[PDB]
């Protein structure tokens, strides 16, 4: 009689997160970051203007 | 010291096997004959969430 | 990281995966089977070798062989919920 009731199945390895110095600026694309940077000196420039 | 249900009508001759719901115990493989267990059925717990 | 999966029986990858915390036990379980006491194909203990297993099991001596032997763990990192930030994950923000 069987003392350890099991089956097969999967082992694979955990990819732990690897957290880059840029990822808080990964939802931005660095384009659109250039662009809004510039942007707010535009409209900075303009209000006073 | 008489068994009645399966083990009861297997013993006694009236019937070749005993198909069904029938747990694996001690008592019952020492009285009849059992075959290798094609699921696990252990006892466990039922408690309202 | 040579390999991307391993095919094994589920009371290995599972005690692995309690000591190991790299790695995980993931698909589905299929195959059920169970770890049997091979001898003989006429040796006397057969009967004598299932009963007392069987005993074992019925009674509270298996399931602390599992106690001592396999369920014991280190570390598992089981939770369904989201990640929870860690210090590594947004240094970068201390960093600017």
């Amino acid at each position: 009689k069987p003392f350890k009731y099991q089956g097969l199945t999967i082992l694979v390895k955990k990819e732990i997160p690897r957290s880059t110095l840029d990822s808080f600026m990964q939802p931005f694309q660095s384009t659109l970051w250039l662009l809004v940077g510039l942007s707010v000196h535009v409209v900075a420039v303009m209000l006073y203007l | 010291n008489v068994w009645n249900g399966m083990i009861g009508e297997v013993v006694y001759q009236r019937a070749v096997m005993a198909v069904g719901s029938l747990t694996i115990n001690e008592e019952r493989s020492e009285v009849v004959d059992f075959s290798v267990p094609f699921v696990e059925t252990g006892i466990s717990v039922m408690v309202s969430r | 990281n040579k390999l991307h999966a391993f095919i094994w029986d589920s009371a290995v990858l599972e005690f692995e995966a309690s000591q190991k915390c790299d790695l995980v036990t993931t698909g589905e379980l299929f195959f059920r089977s169970g770890f049997g006491i091979g001898m003989r194909k006429d040796s006397p203990w057969k009967q004598n070798v299932s009963l007392s297993i069987l005993k074992s099991h019925e009674n509270g001596f298996m399931e602390d062989l599992d106690k001592t032997w396999v369920r014991y763990q280190e570390c598992d990192s089981r939770s369904n919920a989201p990640a929870t930030l860690t210090f590594e994950n947004m240094a970068g923000v201390f960093m600017l």
